[PDB]
This record gives structure tokens, C-alpha cells and sequence, in this order.
RNA sequence: AUUCGGAAUUCUUCUCUGCGGGAUUCCUUUGUAGCACAAGGUGAAAUUUUGGGCAACAGCAGGUCUGUGAUGCUCCUCAAUGUUCUGGGCGACACGCGCACUACAAUGUCAGUGAGAACAAGAACUACUUGAUCAAAAGAGUGGGGAAACCCCGGAAUCACAUAGACCCACUUGGGACCGAGGAUUGCAAUUAUUGGUCGCGCAACGAGGAAUGUCUCGUAGGCGCAGCUCAUCAAACUGUGCCGAUUACGUCCCU
């Protein structure tokens, strides 16, 4: 019937969730603006990977919405492509065979093992006497 | 050191007849061998290009590379 | 008067104290009493001491500093028994108290240490089978 | 229906080798589509000898206060700097920088144990050319009229050749010269 | 702009008194005259219908007479109060632009002016000491 | 510039410990003892072009 | 009918969770339609300020916190219903408001 | 086969909008727009002779995207970071002046009108003549 | 972390001598059995516990171990 | 088909949080001569998981009697070393020294356009919208709204741009010190500028810095802005928060 899965992915503060449905022909957008408009030509190879990686035949029939809030410019790039690279694992789990979807997920990790699993870095905090995390006051003698 | 701001009679016919001859072309290297501004360097080779007499090959706002059109 | 409450909407009642043998603030005050009278230093501070460890603590630290004795500051601590001093745990296993004691000279300031008897954080007990 | 990357969509990572067999292990052609990427490649003591070549490249453009930290403009002045390339050897970019840092570093060392000759690490000398280029065309174009695509790319190309007009290849020169005296 | 040089391009341009680099652009040709800045200096290329996108020197006699006219007195050309630089002088209370040498002459005259009735001003700036309260 | 294989890391010797010795065994099998700059491990490949053990 | 909004704040983690966890029996004894409880955001009070009380030596610090609780319980009963639910003795620290939502 | 604003570049809507105020010949355009600076946080003047008409078509997107926006609002968008000399650098808002300006444009050109007790929000004929021109780069 | 304190060796020998026939050389289940039999309020302690009540449990089925009586 | 902003149903993937779970050298192998180590596995996390807080016993003639209604002993005590009021000073100088901020440009400056954080604070002062506007900015003035409900879909700056924009290697559209003339705001009081905005000056050094010298091992250095505190007005400081994000080593006892 309706067909439809929800993911998400984080990378420093930037949270995108994902939609995927299925419809009638292939649609991805992010934030609203579809894919090919998305700048700098960089960032947008970066998103396009949890596409090319596994090929594009495997999107045939599916729309993806993202919402992303939090983080930058970068942080930003890195949440979506898990959202959406985590999204077709979800919907093949849920209305495929677990043949089809154990070939998937070996082919995202054998790229890259962040296309599945969260970062987990984060800001270390700042402490007094000191001007950043781990850099102290001058010193001087005489 | 010393480059000029606009072109005269002998080098605007050097940048229409040896220039597209050149396997690579740059603002900066057409600069210092007709000793003219980059400023009138870029200009010239925007000319040639919309009279498609060079080749774009590399375009950004503040970079663009050239090349022979065959 | 100090917080002008409307009469009738404020009222006081006293408590007793279970034992007085394990608030370093009634104790200090049976301290200085002693030292405000003619007392010795020593003889006043072994009574304190055995006094809270007969009624039942765990660890008693009595400290004494400032002009005992001559022109020269000095400290006199007596300690017994156990008693932690790191961590967080150490604010709820220990009560503390102090007092300045206005001598014919100068200034006198007496602190006493008592660790009440959650279990301890690192203390494990196996319970006897059957 | 997947296809194997290519840099900036355009550059092909198929037949990418080393002509070089002491260094052959510590170069990696893994085929990427673009320089960026953020993994942590220093948790373990040998986990740089994994990451691409051409990404060590565009991080050791992001040097001094103005370049540090810029790593989406470092990308880009490589994308103009492989166009260079291509339009001045007509051969395949990537064959080119792998090329050159094979041929930027010295292959022997003086250092102050007693001074004496001494071998160096291939980890080294692939860390080494990286930083003399880098180094090299920095410095070429700081109040010049080129650009630093174009100093770049005169960088790379003429270390690949082995031509003494090199900043990498000078420093090579002497150094490999003073080692030698001090054997 | 694929412009020929013209036969009568002048390298060096004369404009109130001062020398003029005849290879700038406009506008920034003439901010070398004194009391004439860059914002003010597109200003009057407007005023006086002159494209800002030439090199001065290729401008004849005629604009040269305009622009002197403009900076001169830029009130008949509606120029705002606001814009100019010395606005209700304290000894005569018209407003108007100085440019050229009547900047420093009249520089002159307010340091004279503060020193003879011995002000705070005066006397600081006849010792050659800092006058803004800086430390 | 022959090349050789390091099969045995001996030590860190140098003052400021910024050398190490290594055994190479001649792939041009001769095992002869060099100073190494710079990081190094087992298996990895110098290029040629003695020393006292630590 | 009407909508009754109770809010509890207290300075203590344990009295808080406490006398919420009193209304909600009380409330179900009532036979009462109950929207919650909902935990609010804690709101963080820090303080920091200089050790020495004359400015010598390194230069250290410390930082005072406070934390704040909150909770909200909506009820589905008149005035008087209300007025016998929450008649008890909450102990010291812990505040509840009555409002009444529109 | 149709198409709508956000599905094509936002500078090619802008500079295409911006070319059907110039030649139509209908907006209005204030005198002081010849001598200001667009901010207290610039330097110089805009220097594009036509930066009236830029500008008039980024604030008739910006509320599109943000409807009920107020002339603060669009001055958190239009602000920079200014050079205060020997000081660190801060951050100014753009001076809602010619905010205040451009929205009195669109309005007499009907596609602006005031919105639901706050802000600007743009009409029935401003929908229409916003997404009519996304159809028009969209095909070249 | 890396080396075990003498809290945790005293302990967890205690655990073994009582209670032999509950424990095998599998951590997961020693250590539900052991957060039954044992009373401490710190998990990272319990942890280390059936860490080494498991190491010592493999020693015995090996040969004797010294300070460990069964009896 | 795709977008935008009335009525409805349902429902917790994301957000909120009081108590819980989870990691233990747990598993395999090597060097092996019980304690352990290295590489790998499992995994969100693999070694004190990461970053902090608390921290023994002894001592310094270390600082503070300018915090305190903590004090010994001293001093002055009625035109007084008490107390209040007026004015000035603590801000004075072409001298020396510590610590910062801004630069010396093209990996740039200027003019546009895009996408887009987190911690906080607010009278119970903070802030929106609209006037002013048939014409600079800063301002003034009117209606309203508040504490996960208002500000707020928190429109930060680094950053990006296929922007077919300007400048072209020069103390120059780099740099912005010093100074002049209008005008507005805080305050009882701006003359030693309180601060902000407009035009002008830029002909003030400065083109990468001698001997010496500080800090630093991963979301770290460096770079970039934002809140709080002081506060009627003023942050080149301090205390926190987020954004972009590397080079080198994972060693030794040479110097300390
Ligand atoms: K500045
Ligand atoms: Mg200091
Ligand atoms: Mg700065
Ligand atoms: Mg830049
Ligand atoms: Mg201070
Ligand atoms: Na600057
Ligand atoms: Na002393
Ligand atoms: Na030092």
C-alpha cells in the first residue's frame, strides 16, 4: 500500500531525516532543492556516492525526501548521504528478500564504513586557563 | 614591471594570429609575452572565444584555461 | 518583622538532636567552651576524641592551630580511626564544622572531622550460600 | 549497475602503477571521486599509507594562517591544476603525480647519530615529496603574475621529468650529494 | 576593452593643480587630488556623463574642464549637504568642498586659530602631542 | 641503487633516538645491517644506494 | 468540560519525581483522564568565579551549577475533583500551580 | 512539463526577473538609489548600475520562501562582516532603508501586499508571475 | 583497563570458593550470576569481577591454583 | 505529475528526560618465558573509552590585616588618618619591558547572489511588525508579544558561485595610523574626546621580520564568528558555545 520508511543520520550536530516511498519515478531532494542544484559540485559527489556505489537501478521507483537541521555546509553533506544511503537498506529490509539486501550493505561498507555508521566525534570543551581545548596561557620568565 | 592598459595596432594582430596557436593559454602567460595588463589579457581571450577561435577547457569565476580549437 | 510575614502564618518548633555524640557542630561548641575556660589544649582535645568514638563513629580528627603556644602559629591535629578524603562520597560519610575562639590574644580556630558510619563506593561483600 | 570512479568525473584510476618497487606498497591509487573525505586516518601508526594520493595532495595545500582549514578550495585549485597537466605532457594526470612523488625525495639521509650517512624510510621519502612540491609552488607564486594553478602545475610536471628547474628535484640534489660526503 | 590606443593617449594628466596617472581607471584617477575620494570620485564621473570603465588619459580637454567645474563647486549640481566635507564653516558658516591646496591652507588656519585663543586643542597640537585622548 | 628487504628491526640506537637499526636482506640473499631515517617496519623496502648493533 | 494544568518545579531530582509519581495514583483512584506527565528541559544555572580572595598565584577557577526541574500534568475534572486530588503533604522543595487551559 | 520557483538556479530566476523590471518600464525607483550605500556595513557604492532591479528580485523571492518576513528579517539576510580598522571584525544587518524601498515597488506593481497582522506575504498575481518565469529559464 | 587491584583479586576469589558450582568460562552468564550473590553499587566493579572470576575458573581446570581452596 | 497555505484523523523515525542497559582484556593468534604485552575480531565505543571534579603526609617566615559585623597589638581622634560636599589625579611622556589586536596582499581586495549552528539572557528589562519614506546613515515615533508557547522556521562568520563583474604585481582599489568640519545618542555632568554614523586626509610605518623564545598528538593545532560577565554608555580582556579542519611522531635520555 502506502510504502513508506523513515531513517536518519547524524555526523557533528547536523540531523537529516530521510523518506523513502515508492511512486512512479525516481525524485531526490534535499531541504526541497533537488539534487543537480546542489553546490559546490564537491559536496554534491559526495551525496551522489549513496547512489553510484550500488548503482542507480536499485532507486528505479523510489522518492526520497531529506530534512536537514543543525551542523554546516559540511556536516550537512555527510548526514544526508546516511540517511539516504541507511533509507534503501530500511526499505529493502522491510519489503525484500535478505539475499537482495546482504549484497547491498557489503557493498556500502566495502567503500566507505560511515555510509552506515554514525561518526562519533565531537567538540572537546574548554577549559579555563587555557585558550581552546589543549592550548595554555604564554609564558614568560623575564 | 611595465605593462601596457590597452591595445595598440601591432600587438592586437599578434593576439588574433599567434595566440590560437598555442597549446596552452592563460591570462596570466599571454601576459608577459605581449606585455599587457591581465586586466586586457582576459579581455582579448573572451573575443576569441565568442568568435570560437580558441577552446574553453577549465571555467571558474576567476580561472579560465584555454587551448588551440583543434 | 525581618521578612514581614502576616501574623499567624508563621510558626517554630524545636527538635532534639538523636546523639550529641555525632554533630561536629554541638561538639565544637562543648570544644570551645572548654578552651574558653581554663582547660588544656591536649586534655581538651582526648575528650572530644574518645567521647564520639564511645558513642559509636567510625573516625574522629580534632585540629587546633593558631598562637597554642609563644609569638609562633602552630597546628595540633589528633586524628583515630578511619576517615576517607577524596572523591565525591566524601561529602555524605563525613560531617565537619569550625569555630574562631576569641582568646586574651589573637585568634584561635578549632575544626573537628567526624565520618559517620549506602554502603562504602568500593566495598564488596559476598553473600554466604545456602 | 555500478561503474568504477573517476576523479573529478573526468580522470581514469585503471592502470595506475609505480614505476618505483621500493614505494610501491606506500602509494594508494584507490579510485575516489573527489579529494574529500573524513575518516580518521590517524588512529593507528600505518593508516596514511592507505589514504589517496591525490587527497595527501590537496591537504598539504592548506598551509599558513590564510590556508588553513580550506579544504573545498584546495579541491579546486587541484581540478584546474590536472587541466594543466593534461594540455602540457597529453598523458593521463594521475600518471603524472604518482610520477613525481617517486622522483622528489632523496634516497639517502645525513643526521647527527655521529654527521653520517644514513638510509631513509619509504615512508619518508613519500611524505617528503609531497611537502618539497607543495612547498616549491607556494612559494613560486607568492608576488608573481601566475597563479598557483599554473606554479603548481610547472611543479609537478617538471619533477616528473626529473628536470633540475624543480624545487623538489634541487633540494634532492643536494642533499643526496651532502649525504654521500658524509659516508 | 579591445579599444585601440588613441594617438592622443596621455600618460600623464593635469587636474587642479595636481599630477594625474593616466593609466588608472577613472574614478580612481581621481581620487589623487586632494579632498577627492573614492566615494566621491563616482560621484562626479556621474555627474559629469563620463563611463567609469575608461582609462583616464583617453579623456580630452572638454570632460577635463567638466570635472574641474564639478569638484569646484558641487552644489549647482545637486550634490547632497551631507556629502561634502566642510559643512557650515565655524568662521564664516557656508557650506562648501575644499579640494587641491585650499585643504591645507585651511588646515592652517584652524590650528591657528585654536592656538591663539590658548584652547586644550591649541596648546597640545603646538607641542606636537596627541590630541585624541590616546594614551 | 640496489634494493633491499628489512626483515628484523634490531633497535632504536641514536642519542635522540631518531635512527634505527635494521638487517636487510639483499633482494638483488646477503643480510647486512643499515641506519634507517624515518619510520619504519618489517617487510618494508629500502633502496640502497655496515653499522655497529645497538 | 475544562481543562486543569498542574506544574511542579523543584530544586531536587528525587522530591520532583516523587510527588508526581503520588498525583498520577491519586488521579487514576479519581477515575480521571489524564495528558502526561511530560518532562521539560532541565534548565542549567552556572556561577564560576576566581578561587584567591586577593589575586595572586596561577590564576583558578570554579563553577557553581544548579539544575531545575519540571513537569506538567493535564486533568479532565471540575474544580472540586482537582481540589481533592492534590490535597497532601508534598515535601519541602517541590511547588505545584494550578492553571486552568483554556 | 510545467515547473515551479525552487526547481531552477536561484540566480538565473534573479537575473531574469530583474531583466523584465528593467524593460517593462513600470517599477519605481527612488532618487537616493543613485547616490547610497546598499549598508553602513559597505565601504563603496554597489557599483552595478542596475542593483535597484537585483535586489527588487531577491526580496520578492526571499518572501516567497518566507512568508509574513518582516524588513528586519530581510536584513538578517542581506547583512556582511565590516572592516572596523585596528578592531576585530563583527557582524552588521543590512540598513532596512531600501528594504522599505524595494517592498513600496513590488507593491505598486501589485505583486506584494501587506500580510495577516505582520510581515509581507505576495498575492494571487505575484504567485503567478514568480512561478511562470521559473517555466521560462527552466526551457533556456 | 589494564591491571586488575587488589579490590577486585580479593573479591573475586571469594566468589569462586563459595559459589563453584554456578560458574563456567562463559563471562555473560558468570556475571548474572554473580549480580545475585554480591553486593556493591557500582556496575564497572561487578564487570571486572566476572572478568576474572572466568580467567581463574579456566586455570582450574588446569591444574591447582595457588590461595584457592575448594576444600 | 510537481509545488504553496482551512478542516480532520491517527502515530512516535527525528526532539524532550527520571531511573535503567552497554565494555569486561570479552574472543583468536604471536613473542613468550604467574602478572601481563602486540596485532586482529565483536562492536556506537577496545584500553584509566574520552574530557573534567575531588585528592594523602610534611613544608614556604609565599599572598592577603583592600572582601567580611574574622582579630592581637598599635596609631590619629572635633577646623580628625573619622564623615560628607566641590574641583583635580589614578589616563601625564617623540624612554625601556610582558601579553594581545591589525597587517604587510592575487590561496587577494571591492560589489553582488546562495545555503546555513550551538551555548545562553530577558521587566515578569528582551524583542517583532509598521511608520519615518515623494528620498543618506545613525536616529526618533505608534501598536502589540514573552520564557521548549515571544524574540524563532534563532536567516552568524569562515564557506560557495558556470557572477561569462572590476582591479593586474605597484607601498597599488594592499594597510588604516594620525588629523579636520557637520550631525545624533547615554548621563545630574562628555572641556583629556563615552560611544556610534557621513564626507575628507591616507605622502604614517609596514614588501614576512637578528640574537633569542612560547604552546601543541585528533574533531586536536590553526582559522572563524556568537552569547555571558563587567554594564546608564564603552570588549583589542576573561568564562563558555558551535562552524571549517590538517602536517609530524607514536621514540629517546642528547638539553631541561
Ligand atoms: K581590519
Ligand atoms: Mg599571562
Ligand atoms: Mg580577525
Ligand atoms: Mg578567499
Ligand atoms: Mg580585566
Ligand atoms: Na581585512
Ligand atoms: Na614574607
Ligand atoms: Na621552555
Amino acid at each position: 500500500a502506502l510504502k513508506q520508511v523513515q531513517t536518519f543520520g547524524k555526523k557533528k550536530t547536523a540531523i537529516a531525516v530521510a523518506t523513502v516511498t515508492k511512486a512512479a519515478q525516481c525524485n531526490i531532494k534535499v531541504n526541497g532543492v533537488p539534487l543537480q542544484q546542489i553546490l559546490p559540485d564537491t559536496l554534491r559527489a559526495k551525496i551522489m556516492e549513496a547512489i553510484t556505489v550500488v548503482g542507480s537501478k536499485y532507486y528505479s521507483r523510489l522518492r526520497i525526501d531529506v530534512a536537514v537541521h543543525g551542523g554546516g555546509q559540511v556536516s550537512q553533506a555527510y548526514a544526508a548521504r546516511q540517511a539516504i544511503a541507511k533509507g534503501l537498506i530500511a526499505f529493502f529490509q522491510k519489503y525484500h528478500n535478505e539475499v537482495e539486501k546482504a549484497a547491498l550493505k557489503d557493498k556500502f561498507l566495502a567503500y566507505d564504513k560511515f555510509l552506515l555508521i554514525a561518526d562519533p566525534r565531537r567538540c572537546e570543551p574548554k577549559k579555563w586557563g587555557r585558550h581552546s581545548a589543549r592550548t595554555r596561557f604564554t609564558k614568560s620568565y623575564r | 614591471l611595465q605593462n601596457a592598459v590597452m591595445f595598440d595596432k601591432e600587438t592586437y594582430d599578434k593576439l588574433r594570429s599567434e595566440v590560437p596557436k598555442y597549446k596552452l593559454i592563460t591570462p596570466s602567460i599571454i601576459s608577459d609575452r605581449l606585455k599587457i595588463a591581465v586586466s586586457i589579457a582576459a579581455a582579448g581571450l573572451k573575443q576569441l572565444c565568442r568568435e570560437k577561435l580558441i577552446r574553453l577547457v577549465s571555467c571558474s569565476s576567476k580561472t579560465r584555461v584555454y587551448t588551440r580549437i583543434v | 518583622q525581618r521578612f514581614n510575614y502576616k501574623e499567624g502564618k508563621l510558626q517554630l518548633y524545636v527538635e532534639r538532636v538523636e546523639v550529641r555524640g555525632l554533630s561536629a557542630m554541638a561538639q565544637v561548641e562543648s570544644l570551645r567552651f572548654k578552651l574558653l575556660s581554663n582547660l588544656q589544649v591536649r586534655r581538651a582535645a582526648m575528650g572530644i576524641i574518645r567521647y564520639v568514638m564511645e558513642s559509636g563513629a567510625k573516625g574522629c580528627e580534632v585540629t587546633v592551630g593558631g598562637k597554642i603556644k609563644g609569638q609562633r602559629a602552630k597546628s595540633m591535629t589528633f586524628r583515630d580511626g578511619y576517615m576517607i578524603k577524596s572523591g565525591t562520597a566524601h561529602k555524605s560519610f563525613v560531617d565537619s564544622a569550625c569555630r574562631h575562639c576569641y582568646m586574651r590574644a589573637g585568634c584561635i580556630g578549632v575544626k573537628v572531622k567526624i565520618m559517620l558510619p549506602e554502603p562504602l563506593p568500593d566495598v564488596i561483600t559476598v553473600i554466604e550460600p545456602k | 549497475s555500478s561503474k568504477t570512479p573517476k576523479l573529478f568525473n573526468k580522470w581514469s584510476f585503471e592502470g595506475l602503477e609505480t614505476s618505483e618497487l621500493a614505494l610501491r606498497d606506500h602509494i594508494s591509487t584507490t579510485a575516489a571521486y573527489v579529494p574529500h573525505t573524513s575518516g580518521r586516518w590517524q588512529k593507528r601508526r600505518f593508516y596514511k599509507a592507505r589514504m589517496p594520493i591525490v587527497e595527501r595532495l590537496a591537504n598539504g595545500l592548506m598551509f599558513k594562517g590564510r590556508g588553513n582549514g580550506r579544504k573545498l578550495q584546495a579541491a579546486r585549485l587541484l581540478k584546474h591544476t590536472l587541466e594543466i597537466i593534461h594540455l602540457l605532457t597529453d598523458e593521463n594526470p594521475l600518471q603524472v603525480v604518482v610520477d613525481a612523488v617517486s622522483k622528489g625525495a632523496p634516497r639517502e639521509d645525513s643526521t647527527r647519530v655521529g654527521r653520517q650517512a644514513v638510509d631513509v624510510s619509504p615512508m619518508r621519502r613519500v611524505n617528503e615529496a609531497i611537502y618539497q612540491m607543495c612547498k616549491g609552488a607556494r612559494e613560486a607564486a607568492f608576488r608573481n603574475l601566475k597563479s598557483m594553478p599554473e606554479c603548481l602545475a610547472d611543479e609537478i610536471v617538471n619533477a616528473s621529468k626529473g628536470s633540475s628547474n624543480s624545487y623538489a628535484i634541487k633540494k634532492k640534489d643536494e642533499v643526496e650529494r651532502v649525504a654521500k660526503a658524509n659516508r | 576593452s579591445l579599444t585601440l590606443i588613441p594617438d592622443h593617449f596621455q600618460h600623464i594628466v593635469r587636474l587642479l593643480n595636481t599630477n594625474v596617472e593616466g593609466k588608472r581607471k577613472v574614478p580612481f584617477a581621481l581620487r589623487m587630488v586632494k579632498g577627492v575620494g573614492i566615494r566621491f570620485a563616482y560621484l562626479v564621473c556621474k555627474k559629469a556623463g563620463i563611463d567609469v570603465e575608461r582609462r583616464a588619459g583617453t579623456l580630452t580637454a572638454e570632460e577635463l574642464e567638466k570635472i574641474a567645474e564639478i569638484i569646484a563647486d558641487p552644489a549647482k549640481f545637486k550634490i547632497p549637504d551631507w556629502f561634502l566635507n566642510r559643512q557650515r564653516d565655524p568662521k564664516t558658516g557656508k557650506t562648501e568642498h575644499l579640494s587641491s591646496s585650499m585643504v591645507d591652507t585651511r588646515l592652517r588656519d584652524d590650528l591657528e586659530r585654536l592656538k591663539k585663543m590658548r584652547a586644550h586643542r591649541g596648546v597640545r597640537h603646538a607641542y606636537g602631542l596627541r590630541v585624541r585622548g590616546q594614551h | 641503487a640496489q634494493v633491499g628487504l628489512i626483515i628484523k628491526v634490531l633497535g632504536r640506537t641514536g642519542s635522540r633516538g631518531n635512527v634505527t637499526q635494521v638487517r636487510v636482506r639483499l633482494m638483488a640473499n646477503r643480510t647486512i645491517v643499515r641506519n634507517v631515517k624515518g619510520p619504519c617496519k618489517e617487510n618494508d623496502m629500502l633502496s640502497l644506494m655496515e653499522a655497529r648493533r645497538l | 468540560g475544562q481543562t486543569v494544568r498542574l506544574t511542579i518545579t523543584s530544586r531536587n531530582a528525587k522530591a520532583v519525581e516523587s510527588v508526581t509519581s503520588q498525583l498520577l495514583t491519586r488521579a487514576r483512584d479519581e477515575k480521571v483522564t489524564i495528558h502526561g506527565p511530560v518532562r521539560l528541559p532541565t534548565r542549567t544555572l552556572k556561577i564560576t568565579t576566581r578561587k584567591t580572595p586577593c589575586g595572586n598565584g596561577t590564576n583558578t577557577w570554579d563553577t557553581f551549577e544548579l539544575k531545575i526541574y519540571k513537569r506538567i500534568i493535564d486533568l479532565h475534572a471540575p474544580t472540586e475533583q482537582v481540589k481533592k486530588i492534590t490535597s497532601f503533604t508534598m515535601e519541602s522543595g517541590v511547588d505545584v500551580s494550578i492553571t486552568i487551559l483554556d | 512539463k510545467g515547473a515551479t520557483l525552487k526547481d531552477v538556479s536561484a540566480w538565473r530566476w534573479i537575473k531574469t526577473a530583474a531583466r523584465h523590471f528593467k524593460q517593462e518600464g513600470k517599477i519605481f525607483v527612488p532618487n537616493c538609489t543613485e547616490i547610497m550605500k546598499s549598508s553602513h556595513g559597505r565601504e563603496r557604492a554597489p557599483q552595478n548600475p542596475d542593483w535597484y532591479y537585483i535586489r527588487c528580485a531577491a526580496v520578492l523571492r526571499a518572501i516567497y520562501l518566507r512568508p509574513g518576513v518582516g524588513y528586519g528579517g530581510l536584513s538578517k539576510r542581506f547583512g556582511n562582516k565590516k572592516n572596523y580598522g585596528s578592531r576585530p571584525e563583527h557582524t552588521v544587518t543590512s540598513s532596512t532603508g531600501p528594504l522599505h524601498w524595494a517592498c513600496k515597488s513590488l507593491t505598486k506593481l501589485g505583486l506584494v501586499e501587506p500580510g495577516a497582522q505582520s510581515g509581507q506575504r505576495l498575492t494571487r498575481k505575484g504567485h503567478k508571475f514568480a512561478d511562470s518565469l521559473a517555466f521560462q529559464v527552466q526551457i533556456r | 583497563g589494564k591491571i586488575r587491584t587488589k579490590t577486585v583479586k580479593r573479591a573475586s576469589r571469594q566468589v569462586v570458593e563459595k559459589y563453584y558450582s554456578k560458574l563456567n568460562f562463559d563471562f555473560y552468564q558468570n556475571k548474572r550470576v554473580i549480580m545475585d550473590v554480591t553486593i556493591a553499587e557500582s556496575k564497572k566493579l561487578k564487570n571486572k569481577i566476572a572478568g576474572y572470576t572466568t580467567h581463574i575458573m579456566k586455570r582450574l581446570a588446569r591444574g591447582p591454583v595457588r590461595g584457592i581452596s575448594l576444600k
